[PDB]
């Protein structure tokens, strides 16, 4: 996407200040719980019928951490973040048959753990920047589709 | 759909938000502006910034139609039939800005009280919001 | 909320469909696996190339399904009773599926019936498979 | 957009028997119809309050066309699209604040209207090469977006 040049620091700026290992444990195990019809493509990771066994489980944990991590080794490479998800969502259609809907659902849901995390100093003007970013993700895996 | 679990749990929390309500419907509407500008044409006649009589005016109302909702979730229809007409009908307010809405005051409500905010809590008012909007995107005809 | 025209169209359009329904659940299944392939994973076990005994097998219980929800407008959620549970918590049905197979459903309708699928039956059975929708996939909570 | 040559010779081979003159102006007027919320954007248009003033009504016929038009010289650059749709895109974008979901309905409401006229004509895999089509320019006109 574009970012203007201000957004650009509002966004680096505080993903210094945010555990990425912890934020990126609880946007998939609050992903799960809130958008059931996901753990569908997570069922070898054990049981998940109750919100304390999924936000424990954990599979999810060591996975979260892994969503986050290309989530912020992505940050930066902006203006190409087409490039760096290629195979990335090639992995999504072909071999997870992912539906890209679930990425904006995503964005969504790490955007709202963030707030709980920085708290007030997530200003409305910081959640436009990281709203056109979790846009640029999403729209960016969604790029090798049909 | 909204099971027990779920009035519970919203009520439980929402109760705790208190005379807050007021300054997390604005603070969501101020959220929503500027997160989705494709919003701020619904009102090309408020004074749009960081809050001005306006937004915390409109704000105001929005907090107290959920209040209202929350305290009558087993029949939302009935008591949100005018809203749903005004919306649905008159203003022709585009669907999808109720899911750009909903989404803010959750973003609003979880800056704000982290602690009530808990997995079961979240997907709970991920209902509320959502069986709040379908009811107010009916009346369309 | 169905408006009366509404229960009409669609007891038309559906009753004018008549024997064909089953044909059209099929072929509205295969213009989605290839249309929206991310959604065949829910049928590995099956065999859909085209006009196959199993997709053709599947389609008359996907039209047979909606004969009783055509007929069962007032009362939708009992019509479904176990569709719905078969749906959202055990095959856990992403909620966009639907939204595919609602319009490839009417598509087939509309190659196979463009005498009578006028602009207003059009609108009527789209409301008629967006609630068929919400309750397929209102118990996920 | 990922057109293979055979679903590029579907795609092509069904325009020729797409009337433009007729299809734009029913896609359009269904569009008002099936989704009211949709007819703010105009409402300038003239008496629209039943199927038969939004499908009557000759401006609906015209603009109906115009889109249709573009939706053809988009078809004949599908290599490019983001390129040919860019000055549209900032059009519905800044002009018109028009939700980028609208844009796949539209879509959408186009594939019924090829049916309902083309009849057999549209067997589902050609409606498949064209759901493709459609989002390449859902996407396309999604771009220039703030
Ligand atoms: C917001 C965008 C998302 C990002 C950045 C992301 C990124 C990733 C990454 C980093 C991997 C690495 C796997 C590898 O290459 O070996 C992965 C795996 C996977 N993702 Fe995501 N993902 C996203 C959204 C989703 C969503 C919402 C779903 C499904 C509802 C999903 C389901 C999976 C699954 C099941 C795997 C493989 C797990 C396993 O087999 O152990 N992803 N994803
Ligand atoms: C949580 C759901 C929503 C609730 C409950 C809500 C509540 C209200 C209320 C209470 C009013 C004021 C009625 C009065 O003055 O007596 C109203 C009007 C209005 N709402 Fe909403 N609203 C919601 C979502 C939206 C959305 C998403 C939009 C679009 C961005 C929107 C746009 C407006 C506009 C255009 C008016 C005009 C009111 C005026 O000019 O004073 N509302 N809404
Ligand atoms: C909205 C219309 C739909 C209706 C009314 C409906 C109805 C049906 C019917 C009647 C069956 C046969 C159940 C039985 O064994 O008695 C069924 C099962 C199932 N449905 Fe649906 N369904 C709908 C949409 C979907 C969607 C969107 C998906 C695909 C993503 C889907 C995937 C399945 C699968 C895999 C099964 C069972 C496989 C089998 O045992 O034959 N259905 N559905
Ligand atoms: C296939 C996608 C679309 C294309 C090809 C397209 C193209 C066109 C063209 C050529 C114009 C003239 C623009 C001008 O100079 O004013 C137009 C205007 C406009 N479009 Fe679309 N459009 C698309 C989808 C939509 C959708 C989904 C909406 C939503 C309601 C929309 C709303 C409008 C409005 C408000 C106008 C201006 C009214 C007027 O000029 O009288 N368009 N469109």
């Amino acid at each position: 996407v574009h970012l203007s040049a201000e957004e650009k620091e509002a966004v680096l700026g505080l993903w210094g200040k945010v555990n990425v290992d912890e934020v990126g444990g609880e946007a998939l195990g609050r992903l799960l719980v809130v958008y059931p019809w996901t753990q569908r493509f997570f069922e070898s990771f054990g049981d998940l019928s109750n919100a304390d066994a999924v936000m424990g489980n954990p599979k999810v944990k060591a996975h979260g951490k892994k969503v986050l991590q290309s989530f912020s080794d992505g940050l930066k490479h902006l203006d190409n973040l087409k490039g760096t998800f290629a195979k990335l969502s090639e992995l999504h259609c072909d071999q997870l048959h992912v539906d890209p809907e679930n990425f904006r659902l995503l964005g969504n849901v790490i955007v709202v753990v963030l707030a709980r995390r920085l708290g007030h100093d997530f200003n409305p003007d910081v959640q436009a920047a990281f709203q056109k970013v979790v846009a640029g993700v999403a729209n960016a895996l969604a790029h090798k589709y049909h | 759909v909204l099971s027990a679990a779920d009035k519970a749990n919203v009520k439980a929390a929402w109760g705790k938000v208190g005379g807050q309500a007021g300054a997390h419907g604005a603070e969501a509407l101020e959220r929503m502006f500027l997160g989705f500008p494709t919003t701020k044409t619904y009102f090309p006649h408020f004074n749009l910034s960081h809050g001005s009589d306006q937004v915390k005016a409109h704000g105001q109302k929005v907090a107290d139609a959920l209040t209202k909702a929350v305290g009558h979730l087993d029949d939302l229809p009935g008591a949100l039939s005018a809203l749903s007409d005004l919306h649905a009908h008159k203003l022709r307010v585009d669907p999808v800005n109720f899911k750009l809405l909903s989404h803010c005051l959750l973003v609003t409500l979880a800056a704000h009280h982290p602690d009530d905010f808990n997995p079961s809590v979240h997907a709970s008012l991920d209902k509320f919001l959502a069986n709040v909007s379908t009811v107010l995107t009916s009346k369309y005809r």
